[PDB]
């Protein structure tokens, strides 16, 4: 009679939910849906944006130093041969 | 970039303070979207 009394009052429900879960704290169903990866989310292609912002910021740092190089203003003909002779031996 | 605008109202005919200012507002924007991207990417983690 005591076992049937504890079940209908949700005591066996309460003693189950307490011991298996409060001494738990590992995550349950953290994956969830299998269609969470249906939409090709940002973490899949975030590297292309890292190339893109790295591409723009590389262009700004080269455009500025061309600007001072215009504000400052091929080196030679015998020594541009020397750039060929060194690189050929290399 | 906000300091260079007050450096443009005085100190006329420098003609690089405007050029220094305008790239600073844009480079703040590129620092913003790279802050947006790492926020949305690591929010999945």
């Amino acid at each position: 009679l005591a076992v049937l009394k504890l079940s209908e009052q949700g005591v066996l429900d309460k003693l189950k939910n307490k011991w298996w879960y409060d001494k738990g704290e590992c995550g349950a169903k953290d994956s969830g849906s299998k269609e969470k990866t249906s939409a090709l989310s940002l973490s899949n292609v975030a590297g292309v944006f890292y190339i893109l912002v790295g591409g723009l910021g590389l262009a700004m740092l080269v455009a500025l130093i061309e600007f001072c190089y215009k504000s400052r203003a091929l080196f030679d003909r015998g020594v541009q041969m020397l750039l060929t002779t060194v690189g050929a031996f290399a | 970039g906000g300091l260079c605008i007050a450096a443009s109202e005085f100190y006329k005919t420098r003609h690089n303070i405007i050029l220094s200012a305008g790239i600073f507002f844009v480079s703040a924007g590129l620092s913003n979207i790279i802050g947006i991207i790492v926020y949305i990417s690591a929010n999945a983690g």
